[PDB]
């Protein structure tokens, strides 16, 4: 249902951005609680110390993950911007979830007589026995508009102060009306605000301040009014007015149950996922979290050097982006005109400006000396980690009208090239975990015209096959026809993407993908 | 990244008497039109036209996946 | 400075307040103008914005407010001095603080002013009702 661009900050990976908190140990051993922009769901989360505090000693870490998302948006929405003060009357939407449980725990400790909203009569008795200062005429209902009437009357008709906004559309326009002269509006549903609804600027006639409370603007800006929220959160636990919630807790297998149950939406309090139980021990300075296996797919270190031999090439530019997403920040493009387009200048300045250490060499793979110094360059950015090899040359034409010069001009790039970088990676490059070069089924299937090009292309199969015989790393990928840049359709350049990412992580050392027509 | 498609507007002017005069025939028999995007300002202007604040939302791929 | 004053009878300021601010916006506006002038008004707030609004003709006339703003955390206040005359005096000393701390320590100026003798009370309102008064 929402777009997972909508999260701010740029990610590029359209995928794990889900979890926002997490309950765990420290790089030393000390029990923390934190709060995350995403990746929250993962067994460690790499966090800057600003967003962690510490889990008293009677919090178990089990209920540790249910404080700070809902805590956090709750003291940031009243204290910080609906300044409450002690002895008003506010109106909290949903008081049974996780943030009308905290800003309602907030509010009691001012003294503030408090309406909720609830949707059945369990989470009406719930909320009666976690808050005893609640009374019988605090509770009014979530599904209707009907709480409007009820404020309307138990208030005396002049309203509510503060009105911490949940539901959407009508519900939304009916809460407006509850509010009294120098109310305070606090937005924290976001569906109205982007479909850009009409609000009627009547309501400001009576001082209202209507807010737009976003919580996540300071996981990735705003650092310095972030220390505000911190420390309130923090005076809020050591003062005992920050109360853990009810947790469901579901185990690290079982995390599909655990979403289900929640789009069910009969949950009352937290959903917690426990990926690792808790030692009895307070500090235990471990070393790894335990192993789970997982499916695997490709990331490169950050200070390994990668080589893309005739990377200008329209595959070659988009395998370069593929691994700049994947961590590359030290890349070594070779071609032998340079750049002459507008789309690969583009395409370096864009990746230049991101911070990574693109550079272009003139370097030919195919005489020694070319690989040689090709390996130099790499290495002067730092130790190299892979060495691709996609450049081709092309004379096509039936064996009537072929030439020795023509499948000398078509081998050059694909097998003295690939043969010199192996003799070039045997000898001084210790690191290499990455090994490939890109064919075409017309060497396996065969093609009428294209003689040299499947000598080629065949030429380097064997070279990786040898190279897997002594362990080390080498791949043949054999393609059809790439589609953006036989009887075969041309492969869209997603699928080859998904494809060489499935291709990098199996033992075998040739491989090939193709679409069939019809 | 991903298609982006329009979702909303705030301003659309056309005049087509400046947009006549705007054109300007290139060396061929073409008729052009030059163009400027004001990202700062929300301005996209070209020829005798003149959008201002449009929205764009992402769409979810059709993940028909015709390719297998 | 030069670049500090825009045209307040168009909707000019919009693209000058923009440019000059890089695209970012305005953190804070004060603004007393009509429909179409309010509307370009509120384009200019960037992210934690504050628009104070000391109009009455769109409020008094209930027009509409696209919620889309609010997506960044701009908030929108509707500021009338009047309530403080009919109650919230414990929140009217605070003004006064600050209008004493603001005379005693020189910022408070006083503005331009053009005199009218009692008996020519009628020439005071025509001369504003005009519209060339400054001050
Ligand atoms: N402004 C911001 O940036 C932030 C946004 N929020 C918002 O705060 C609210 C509470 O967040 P959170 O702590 O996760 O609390 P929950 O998501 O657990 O709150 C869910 C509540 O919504 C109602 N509800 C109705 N149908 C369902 C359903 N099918 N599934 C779940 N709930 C349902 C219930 O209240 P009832 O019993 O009355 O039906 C329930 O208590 C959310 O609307 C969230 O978007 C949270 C923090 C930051
Ligand atoms: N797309 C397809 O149809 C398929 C591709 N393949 C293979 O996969 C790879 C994908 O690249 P592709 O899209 O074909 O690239 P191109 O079609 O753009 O051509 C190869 C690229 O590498 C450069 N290049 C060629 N020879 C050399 C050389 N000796 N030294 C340095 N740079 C060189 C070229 O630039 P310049 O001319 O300036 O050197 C060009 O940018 C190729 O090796 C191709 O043979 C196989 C199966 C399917």
């Amino acid at each position: 249902k929402l777009s997972p661009d909508a999260i701010p900050g740029k990610w590029t990976s359209q995928d794990s951005l889900l979890g926002m908190e997490f309950s765990g140990r420290d790089a030393s051993g000390k029990r923390v609680m934190g709060l995350v922009p995403a990746k929250g769901l993962a067994t460690s989360v790499l966090l800057s110390p600003d967003f962690l505090w510490d889990v008293p000693s009677n919090w178990t870490l089990e209920e540790a993950a249910s404080v700070p998302v809902v805590y956090s948006t709750a003291y940031y929405a009243l204290v910080v911007r609906g300044r409450v003060r002690p002895g008003e009357t506010l109106l909290i939407h949903s008081g049974s979830g996780g943030v009308g449980q905290a800003a309602i725990a907030i509010a009691l400790s001012l003294g503030c007589r408090v309406f909720t909203t609830v949707g059945s009569a369990e989470k009406r008795a719930y909320l009666q026995a976690r808050f005893p200062q609640l009374d019988s005429t605090s509770f009014a209902n979530s599904r209707d508009t009907s709480f409007e009437q009820h404020v309307l009357w138990h208030t005396g008709g002049k309203g509510v102060d503060l009105v911490l906004n949940s539901l959407a559309e009508e519900k939304l326009q009916a809460s407006v009306r509850c509010l009294a002269t120098h109310g305070r509006f606090l937005e924290i549903g976001k569906f109205d605000l982007s479909q850009n609804h009409p609000l009627g600027m009547a309501i400001f006639l009576k001082n209202v301040t209507f807010h737009g409370v976003l919580l996540d603007a300071f996981f990735n800006e705003s650092s310095a009014d972030w220390r505000e929220v911190w420390a309130l959160v923090q005076a809020g636990i050591r003062d005992g007015v920050v109360r853990p919630l009810k947790c469901t807790v579901f185990h690290g297998a079982q995390v599909e149950d655990a979403f289900r149950y929640m789009a069910q939406g009969k949950h009352i309090g937290k959903v917690v996922v426990q990926v690792l139980a808790e030692e009895p021990e307070a500090v235990l300075k471990g070393a790894k979290p335990k192993l789970m296996s997982a499916i695997s797919k490709t990331f490169c270190p950050a200070h390994k050097s990668y080589i893309i031999a005739g990377g200008l090439g329209g595959f070659g530019l988009e395998l370069a982006q593929w691994l700049i997403q994947r961590g590359v920040q030290k890349l070594v493009l070779t071609s032998r005109s340079g750049i002459r387009t507008g789309y690969q200048a583009k395409q370096v300045r864009r990746w230049r400006r991101q911070g990574v250490q693109v550079q272009v060499s003139t370097s030919n793979i195919s005489s020694l000396e070319g690989a040689r110094g090709l390996i130099a360059e790499a290495a002067q950015l730092g130790p190299v980690g892979g060495v691709f090899n996609l450049a081709v040359v092309l004379r096509d034409g039936l064996l009537e009208n072929q030439t020795p010069e023509f499948f000398q001009d078509v081998c050059k790039p694909k097998y003295s090239g690939t043969l010199n970088l192996d003799r070039v990676t045997r000898e001084a490059c210790p690191e290499l975990d990455y090994f490939v070069v890109f064919s075409s089924v017309s060497c396996g299937r065969g093609n009428a015209g294209q003689s040299n090009y499947g000598f080629a292309n065949s030429a380097m199969e064997r070279i990786c096959e040898k190279r897997r015989h002594e362990g080390l790393p080498g791949l043949a990928v054999q393609w059809g026809a790439i589609g953006d840049v036989s009887g075969t359709l041309p492969q869209r350049m997603a699928s080859c993407l998904e494809v060489l990412d499935l291709f990098l992580n199996q033992p075998h050392m040739v491989l090939s993908s193709f679409v069939l027509a019809e | 990244h991903g298609l982006y498609l329009p979702t909303r507007v705030t301003a659309i002017h056309i005049d087509p008497a400046t947009h006549r005069q705007k054109l300007y025939t290139l060396q061929d028999k073409a008729q052009v039109a030059d163009v400027v995007v004001s990202r700062w300002l929300r301005v996209t202007v070209a020829g005798g036209v003149h959008i201002s604040g449009l929205h764009t939302e992402s769409a979810p791929r059709r993940q028909q996946e015709q390719q297998v």
